[PDB]
């Protein structure tokens, strides 16, 4: 029954008030004089101190103090001192404390989970050094490719002094001397053909970084929906940075349960789909890594929220564009569909 | 983003 103010918090004034917290859980309170109340609630739980304590040295009536503390603690800006408790993750615990939970049962998921990046490129360099570093206890690198110089753009953990080594060498010396508190391991495989999905190890999540063929992500989700394997897929469409869908067997849509995104890279000409796949052959994205390393990023959150149980991750159903050319995000339903020709009951 | 990404 000891509660904590959250060293998230912050406090201004504003408008014809203020604002307590920060990010999105802010609250502005136009009500001056119930924002200089919270503020007094608020700074009774600097140290641990139960509400008795508490109401016993604010100095403010009672009821006053019984609706800051609610508001206090229904945004979580103030938590359990049980939750508060040097901790190379301690950054990432005020993140979990920010949404109600307790840090070190977040952390404990992420310490005991299993994680494969199925393609060590841009998308794969960003998302794997985010879990190494957030404490993501087991990673499995697969990768087939080497190191070229048009990869450092984008791929953050290559150096010059790389060109022509592995990815997943490099990848996993790079995450060991970033946390060498976990496991790294490597598989050197390129899935040409949908059979080659049987040499990749179950684990809590696949993330699907990986591109070609353009029905790699057809195959994978088939093999997944199979397996009982949840999976996410995260990338671009030339300048759109794209991240979901998350699939969870028996909870959310597949890549096929909705009929959004174009299946057919062809024609039912003979002569124009002999052009089309002539071109989409030779297609390769305007990559730039602003876009990739937002894709990755949020691909990274989805994951760690996924495994950490302690918020929802946005693209369960979803697949979500951000534009980079302008002011726009914007998700593709990829919710179940009961006559999914893949998943369907 | 109505064809398949690239990553
Ligand atoms: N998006 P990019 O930066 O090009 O990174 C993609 C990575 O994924 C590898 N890759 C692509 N397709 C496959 C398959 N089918 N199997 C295994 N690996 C794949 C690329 O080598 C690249 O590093
Ligand atoms: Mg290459
Ligand atoms: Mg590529
Ligand atoms: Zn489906």
């Amino acid at each position: 029954m000891d509660y904590i103010l959250g060293r998230y918090v912050k406090i201004a004034r504003y408008g014809s008030g203020g604002l307590v917290g920060g990010g999105g859980k802010e609250q502005y309170v136009e009500n001056l004089v119930l924002w200089e109340n919270i503020i007094k609630t608020a700074y009774c739980f600097i140290t641990p101190s139960s509400y008795t304590a508490a109401l016993e040295t604010a100095n403010i009536p009672e009821k006053d103090f019984s609706n800051c503390f609610r508001f206090l603690k229904e945004n979580f800006f103030i938590i359990p001192s049980e939750y508060n408790n040097n901790n190379r993750y301690s950054r990432n615990f005020l993140h979990y404390q920010s949404y109600g939970a307790n840090p070190v049962l977040v952390q404990d998921k992420l310490k005991n989970a299993k994680v494969v990046i199925l393609g060590c490129g841009g998308i794969g360099n960003h998302v794997s050094v985010i879990l190494a570093t957030s404490g993501i206890g087991e990673i499995i690198l697969i990768d087939n490719d080497q190191i070229e110089n048009t990869n450092l753009t984008r791929q953050v953990l290559f150096s010059e002094d790389d060109v022509g080594k592995n990815k997943t060498e490099v990848i996993k010396r790079e995450l060991l001397k970033r946390n060498s508190e976990i496991s790294v391991s490597e598989i050197a495989l390129n899935i040409n053909d949908y059979t080659d999905l049987h040499k990749v190890p179950e684990a809590d999540i696949w993330v699907v970084s990986a591109d070609h063929p353009f029905n790699l992500i057809n195959w994978v989700n088939k093999y997944c929906v199979r397996a009982n394997q949840p999976y996410i897929n995260a990338g671009y469409v030339n300048d759109i940075a794209v991240f979901g869908p998350l699939y969870v067997p028996g909870k959310t849509g597949c890549y096929e349960c909705q009929k959004v995104v174009a299946d057919l890279y062809g024609a039912e000409k003979e002569n124009i789909d002999h052009k089309i796949k002539l071109i989409n052959s030779r297609f390769k994205p305007a990559t730039f890594a602003p876009v990739n390393n937002v894709a990755a990023a949020l691909c990274a959150a989805d994951v760690i929220k996924f495994i950490g149980k302690y918020s929802e991750p946005l693209s369960l159903n979803k697949r979500i564009g951000i534009w980079s050319d302008e002011i726009k995000i914007h998700s593709q339903n990829m919710g179940r569909s009961p006559v999914c020709s893949v998943c369907g009951n | 983003m109505r064809t398949g990404n690239a990553d």
